[PDB]
């Protein structure tokens, strides 16, 4: 039950809770955030830390922990 | 469930100063962390800091807000309850703290205490000193100051 | 890299910069944006003033927050 809630800050002024686990893949927090706000996966740039977040790699291996806040750039669309 | 209860506190907050904020201050996090905040303040009409933009920081301890946040200045003052590191004096921010006190009554707060000031049980003695002694330079190195950091 | 520029209503404004950008032209790129002239505006990263130093001294990384005052 160890889950850590981070948010994802959009440029429209929100905060996106999201409750997820130190393994989970960038690629599965896009498909939440999808489930939740609707913008597609392939169209979302995640920012934390001054670090594109790549996909395939997981959040704890970007130190990603609770609290945390992802700048989310919906670009390319 | 680590700080999640804070968190879901904070986010409530944030949420309530976005949807209604008292148009003489501003608050929320501009970082990468949900615990740390930038607040801004405008400097009240009947003080010597009007037309001063006044920055904060604000540390939400894990439990909050059964804890009081650490809030404290970021843009240099010259109030004698405020020192040279930001610090506030205003006693229900360590000692008085109750639950529902929200992060917008703390800036209120803090403006009423930027209104009018106190200088008995100061934090900065040499400033309370000048401001019981002489009002009108008082009001003068504060116009100073605002003029120089918050403009 | 992105820097995006919040105001204290809220609003946010994206820029594409790089680190070599110093802090003048990048009020002056704000300034066709939105309509603020460089005259009248405040930028503001970390609680600290920015005087027109470029963006690698002050830190300035992807998805950087500067607060934007009307002054």
């Amino acid at each position: 039950d160890d889950k850590m809630h981070i948010f994802v800050r959009t440029l429209t002024g929100t905060y996106i809770p999201l409750e997820v686990e130190p393994s989970d893949t960038i690629e599965n927090v896009k498909a939440k955030i999808q489930d939740k706000e609707g913008i597609p996966p392939d169209q979302q740039r995640l920012i934390f830390a001054g670090n594109q977040l790549e996909d395939g790699r997981t959040l704890s291996d970007y130190n990603i922990k609770t609290g945390s806040i992802l700048t989310l750039v919906w670009s390319l669309r | 469930p680590l700080g999640s209860m804070a968190l879901k506190r904070i986010h409530k907050e944030l949420n309530d100063l976005a949807r209604d904020p008292p148009a003489q201050s501003s608050a929320g996090p501009v970082g990468d962390d949900m615990f740390h905040w930038q607040a801004t303040i405008m400097g009240p009409n009947d003080s010597p800091y009007q037309g001063g933009v006044f920055f904060l920081t604000i540390h939400f301890p894990t439990d909050y807000p059964f804890k009081p946040p650490k809030v404290a200045f970021t843009t240099r003052i010259y109030h004698p309850n405020i020192n040279s590191n930001g610090s506030i004096c205003l006693d229900i921010l360590r000692s008085q703290w109750s639950p529902a006190l929200t992060i917008s009554k703390v800036l209120l707060s803090i403006s009423s205490l930027l209104s009018d000031p106190n200088p008995d049980d100061p934090l900065v003695p040499e400033i309370a000193r000048i401001y019981k002694t002489d009002r009108e330079k008082y009001n003068r190195i504060a116009r100073e100051w605002t003029q120089k950091y918050a403009m």
